[PDB]
RNA sequence: GUGAGGGGAGUGAAAUAGAUCCUGAAACCGCAUGCAUACAAGCAGUGGGAGCACCUUCGUGGUGUGACUGCGUACCUUUUG
RNA sequence: GAACCCACUGUCGUUGAAAAGCCAGGGGAUGACUUGUGGAUAGGGGUGAAAGGCUAAUCAAGCCUGGUGAUAGCUGGUUCU
RNA sequence: CAGGUCGAGUAGACCAAGGCGCUUGAGAGAACUCUGCUGAAGGAACUAGGCAAAAUGGUACCGUAACUUCGGGAGAAGGUA
RNA sequence: UAAGUUCCGACCUGCACGAAUGGCAUAAUGAUGGCGGCGCUGUCUCCAGCAGAGGCUCAGUGAAAUCGAAAUCGCUGUGAA
RNA sequence: GUACUCUGGGGAUAACAGGCUGAUACCGCCCAAGAGUUCAUAUCGACGGCGGUGUUUGGCACCUCGAUGUCGGCUCAUCUCAUCCUGGGGCUGAAGCAGGUCCCAAGGGUAUGGCUGUUCGCCAUUUAAAGAGGUACGCGAGCUGGGUUUAGAACGUCGUGAGACAGUUCGGUCCCUAUCUACCGUGGGCGCUGGAAAUUUGAGAGGAUCUGCUCCUAGUACGAGAGGACCAGAGUGGACGAACCUCUGGUGUACCGGUUGUGACGCCAGUCGCAUCGCCGGGUAGCUAUGUUCGGAAGGGAUAACCGCUGAAAGCAUCUAAGCGGGAAGCCUACCUCAAGAUAAGAUUUCCCUAGGACUUUAUGUCCUCUAAAGAGCCGUUCGAGACUAGGACGUUGAUAGGUUGGAUGUGGAAGCAUAGUGAUAUGUGAAGCUGACCAAUACUAAUUGCUCGUGAGGCUUGACU
């Protein structure tokens, strides 16, 4: 479905009149500018390509400069596609703008982001492995993996065995978030709960796929 | 004001504007809204302020009292609508920002001297 | 993880690091041009420049703060009579750090630290 | 935040004075009990000539904790002790008096007697 | 733990196939005309016009 | 670097006889040239076999390499094996 | 309870800093105490508040040299066509 | 042999006279290992076993049970400044 | 003890106690064996953060055991099984 | 006699694990006296018979004695189905609620403690359930070392004795820096029909898959009564997983303060070094769980047992032989992530390069001169990215980092001076002073002048359009 590309600004709270404190995440939205429309005839599928933000001309390459100039829009800091159907595709044309008014208060959405990077990590943190005894004669084996397999049969380590390695810094989608506020003056979405990534990261907001 | 300006604006939109001045060591009464069914009433919570957090809309303060012989603490959120009103009954004179040492004192040992004008 | 943390370690205890940077600041204020390793040179800014900012205003309390931070009477006197008046109208950036190759003994990268208007 | 081997005071006049939690009821591998949860306890100390005796295994409901409870506005309420109220075999209070304050999470048809008998509900 | 078989010279060289050195970034200093390391003071104490040692 | 070491010059029949110096093998380690090699599974050869490079009596020839292909689980000892 | 003399517990160390240790705790500490220098006891012997302990990093019979090229119905090896 | 301030002290902290900075360094600040500090609620549920760790700790005065070989137990326990 | 193959007291069909290879007790003593309690806690539920030393990168020096030769994959079967 | 021991040999020969076998063990089936008020077969089932598996006890002695070095616990698993729970069914001696028995089904899930070295077992209290097994009775170059099985000592018992045990008891050293395969992460090279900057399709791969209670239908159907539903809807939990730091807390040895001993800054005052950050009380960012939010929702397709519709072979009957349906937490989809080294190397948008001679090996030919694009990298300032890398931002046409200015926060009343006190101290100046990492501005300092790589229109054949 068609969605929005924005930037995570930080977490805060909204107080209701009954006194309930709702934890919220604020997403800045610079209105998305359509750069290309992909169709069945020329591309074999239907999508809307958008750009957002700004980029200096010394960082915009000549190929991208021509690509943006064909659509007639200012260069953005990123380019991203949304898969669409004909119903959502109608009304959208190259050079148009998609704003925060695409959403409504109370709507349920999915938010995608790039999670924080934890670097090289061990079994305890990465896979919730249990530590061994801190005392009672233990020898330098407090946070180690333990056994990694069986004996001569099968005589190898299976694929997908949980071990130490890089954790985080990956694409994560969180489903079931409720739109708390749609501020058109500031071009801001306010959603309930936490979303992946650090402050300042790029996020994608789409209508929920679950129903 | 360690947040981004947009977050600051969104938070400043909801600030209370009639908050009194109070400090750790003061004894205060808080009127708390209680709603059961369609029935609304105000319940009083009176005691000593042992901690104050100044964080704009994220401000909080902790009140300690002895209720039926059992010590109880509540950490109120300052700008929450459930806090209907705050009144300062008596001003205390202390030497530090956080009065957690009061938890280990009972009776006369836990008395706070009045701040004299 | 060290997300958004400031400061260095340099293989030293905290007290040793603080003493070393105090010594470096004293030597810099005395000679106005020194040679050291590049990480030490870059971290020295955060210690040396605030001292000049403090010395811009001559008061007894400011002099005592400078003496508590430097423990050198000659350094305090030079800061409050020479360096502060010299940099009164400069909005920071009293030092410049310039890469200067590597050191023979251990191939450590080196740099010069210089006061902006030295001579 | 009550687990096994945790000692609790008794906020009633059933006769028990100290109890020890021996099980957290209501689920496999369930770790902790909070205000309004049912636990199995053993009676470690009781006053003489009472309905309850030292060494009995009974049910109880947690009414006060030091870890505390959260409220919808973001506040937390903490108590100075961990206290329980003794129940019978069909999970109903057996006491006639309640000592100390209780919280509003006990406002159910099962525990309304505690609310009615308590000196303070907060 | 130790090898069960001696490693061949071919495999040893294959492991060393990533051991080559690289050049530094050198540049002619327009103020003085000598080759110097880029972004570094020259050996005689010159950098982008300013001269350090009188 | 008034170092070590080397390049000339000179001596000598000979200096790749130059000082731990007659001859100067092998293991082991470099540089140069030719061919092969980054979609394909194993005692590394063997029987076939295209292409390429140099040479050439110009070939039904010589030297080097070896795409692709059939077959193929070291040696010794001790053992019923 | 320090020095000094010991070696009960644990982590570390185990191609160690060390062929028996370090660190944190531990026991005795005017006595059947600890210790320097110089002597005596020598191998089926010595010495032993006794563990087969100790007798030069070696002990159910020290070390060195001889008999001696001990013997081995056992294991290994045994070289061109 | 062995000073100063506190101290019963040759214990201990910091200093004197007098000596040193221990013959690879510079960065980085991942998993994991060693050594430390702190830790919500619970408080032996750990484990072969409270192993390890945590805890107690001074001076003066008050007070101190069973048992006893009449010495002890005993600095019992506990309290105040 | 909620739950006690261990512990304490008692019973006696003592497989196979018993009186200087001493019997039954016994105050004090023991880095001696077993059981229980208070306090205490990262022993544990269940781990988190931080400090130092390695680990990692750069410059210098520079080991080890092992090793028939290697162009050194999975599965099912076979076969000194 | 040797457990105080030693040498030469053997996998010619035992103990462990493997192998062959399957008496034994476990599971299944056939016949059916009888039990079941009548009624072999709802449920059991005598006397006898036939098989399956390879968890037991064994038999053999083929591999290993120039070493395959472990009872239990811990950590981490993977598979089977003869299924413990949840799902779907047939029969019933199935009124309902329950239960018994058999069939299908391996997606997920499947206790904490007391005793003991235990595996096991008994017990206490939970749960929807606390399944049975294979994996060298999985896992000790991953941990432990309580039991067993060295050397010390003792008891019971045996022996004249040295000593010994269908026994017991106290004590008693656990080595290895990982070459290859495998696995978890992360790069370099080349390839992909001229080169480049982006955006992408999805052949496929992995992850996830659990479940309680309450209310309602309805005290209805059912039943004499006691009791009490199917189907279909709401609410609220447990366990598990992910992301996050607004809230609640922990930590926070470059933030603030109190205080002891000692030394020093000439002295007072004020400070600093050392004593675990000396000790003590707070605490900003970051990280983090015990904190917060979210997830396993819903729907399609083919099926399992089972139930059919119509229908002959076989004038009837029959789910089947033609033909047409229903049907499960299971399979394919669906949800999330990865994915063209998918060598079958895919698609789309945009950008760049349009020069001369000689010669023969007459061709994407070999040498001279000219040319050096779009871009990429080196270097520098760095990061909520990170072992090194890689990845993201910026390099004067600049807010990339430091500093500076302002704010915010934390701590909690600086120094100096002046008052009141004999004094310790107290008060005023003034919520002052100081404030790592935060927010916002600001070219003061550092990102200089640069260099390297990457070329010059992209072979041939055929077809269709021009
Ligand atoms: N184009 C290139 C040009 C480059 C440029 N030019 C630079 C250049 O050129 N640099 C030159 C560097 C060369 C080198 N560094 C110099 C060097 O080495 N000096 C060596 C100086 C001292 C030397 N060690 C002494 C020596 O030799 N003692 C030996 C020794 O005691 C022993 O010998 C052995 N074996 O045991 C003995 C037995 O005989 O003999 C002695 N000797 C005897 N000699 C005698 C003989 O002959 N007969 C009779 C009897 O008297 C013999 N005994
Ligand atoms: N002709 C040629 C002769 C050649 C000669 N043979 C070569 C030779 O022998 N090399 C030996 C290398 C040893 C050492 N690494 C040398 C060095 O480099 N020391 C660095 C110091 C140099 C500095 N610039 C001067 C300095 O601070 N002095 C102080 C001062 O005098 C004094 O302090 C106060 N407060 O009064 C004293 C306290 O007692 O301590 C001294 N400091 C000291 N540091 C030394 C240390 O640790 N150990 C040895 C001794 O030197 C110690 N004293
Ligand atoms: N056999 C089927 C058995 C179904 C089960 N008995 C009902 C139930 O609680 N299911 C889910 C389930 O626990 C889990 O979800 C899934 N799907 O596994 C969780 C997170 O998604 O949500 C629950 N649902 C919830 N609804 C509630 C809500 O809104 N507030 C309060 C709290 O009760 C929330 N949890």
């Amino acid at each position: 479905a068609i969605g929005l590309v924005g930037r995570k600004c930080g977490m805060t709270r909204i107080f209701t009149d009954a006194g309930v404190s709702v934890p919220v995440t604020v997403i800045e939205v610079d209105p998305n500018r359509i750069t290309q429309i992909k169709t069945l005839e020329t591309d074999g599928y239907q999508a809307v390509q958008v750009t957002t933000g700004e980029r200096r001309e010394s960082r915009v390459t000549n190929a991208q400069k021509g690509h943006f100039a064909k659509a007639g829009v200012a260069a953005g800091r990123l380019v991203k596609e949304f898969r669409v159907t004909e119903a959502e595709l109608e009304g959208r044309e190259v050079g148009g703008t998609i704003g925060v008014d695409l959403f409504t208060v109370g709507q349920i959405v999915d938010v995608t982001g790039q999670s924080k990077g934890k670097g090289f990590q061990g079994g305890v943190k990465r896979w919730n492995f249990r530590t061994q005894d801190a005392t009672h004669g233990n020898s330098v084996s407090h946070r180690v993996l333990g056994s990694t397999g069986q004996n001569q049969t099968p005589g190898r380590v299976f694929k997908g065995k949980k071990m130490a390695g890089h954790l985080g810094d990956e694409r994560v989608t969180v489903q079931g978030l409720e739109i708390v506020s749609v501020d058109t003056e500031r071009s801001v979405l306010v959603v309930k709960g936490a979303i992946p990534g650090a402050t300042g990261g790029d996020v994608i907001v789409r209508p929920t796929i679950k129903a | 004001s360690g947040k981004h300006p947009l977050v600051q604006a969104i938070e400043n939109s909801q600030l209370k504007t009639d908050l009194p001045e109070f400090a750790p060591g003061d004894t205060v009464v808080v009127q708390v809204k209680v709603k059961e069914g369609d029935r609304e009433r105000l319940q009083a919570f009176e005691g000593v302020v042992i901690a104050k957090k100044n964080r704009g809309l994220n401000s909080a303060f902790t009140v300690r009292k002895i209720s039926s012989g059992v010590g109880v603490e509540r950490v109120f959120q300052t700008h929450s609508p459930v806090v209907a009103k705050i009144e300062v009954k008596r001003r205390g004179d202390v030497r530090r920002a956080k009065l957690y040492y009061l938890r280990d004192l009972s009776g006369k040992a836990a008395r706070i001297r009045e701040k004299l004008p | 993880m060290r997300h958004r943390n400031s400061g260095v370690k340099l293989g030293r205890t905290s007290s040793h690091r603080k003493a070393m940077f105090e010594n470096l600041a004293n030597s810099l204020f005395e000679h106005e041009l020194i040679k050291t390793t590049l990480p030490k040179a870059k971290e020295l800014r955060r210690v040396a420049e605030p001292l000049i900012t403090l010395a811009k205003n001559d008061t007894v309390a400011n002099r005592r703060l400078a003496f508590a931070r430097t423990r050198n009477a000659a350094t305090v006197g030079k800061l409050f009579t020479v360096l502060g008046p010299r940099y009164k109208e400069r909005n920071g950036g009293y030092l410049r750090v310039l890469k200067a190759g590597f050191r023979a003994g251990d191939a450590a990268p080196m740099a010069y630290v210089e006061l902006v208007d030295r001579e | 935040m009550i687990q096994t081997e945790t000692m609790l005071d008794v906020a009633d006049n059933s006769g028990a004075r100290r109890v020890q939690c021996i099980k957290v009821l209501g689920g496999s591998h369930r770790r902790y009990a909070s205000v309004g949860d049912i636990i199995k306890v053993t009676v470690k100390e009781a006053i003489p000539r009472a309905r309850v005796k030292k060494g009995d295994v009974m049910n109880a409901v947690v009414v006060r904790t030091k870890f505390g409870i959260r409220r919808p506005d973001g506040s937390v309420i903490r108590f100075d002790d961990n206290a329980a109220v003794i129940l019978n075999n069909n999970k109903a209070p057996i006491a006639t008096r309640i000592f100390g304050p209780v919280t509003r999470e006990l406002r159910t048809e099962q525990f309304m007697k505690i609310i009615s008998l308590a000196p303070e509900v907060l | 733990a130790v090898q069960q078989n001696r490693k061949s010279r071919s495999r040893r060289d294959m492991r060393r196939s990533h051991d080559a050195l690289t050049e530094n970034a050198l540049t002619v200093d327009q103020a003085t005309g000598e080759t110097h390391r880029r972004h570094h003071v020259t050996k005689d104490g010159f950098y982008r016009g300013r001269q350090l040692f009188a």
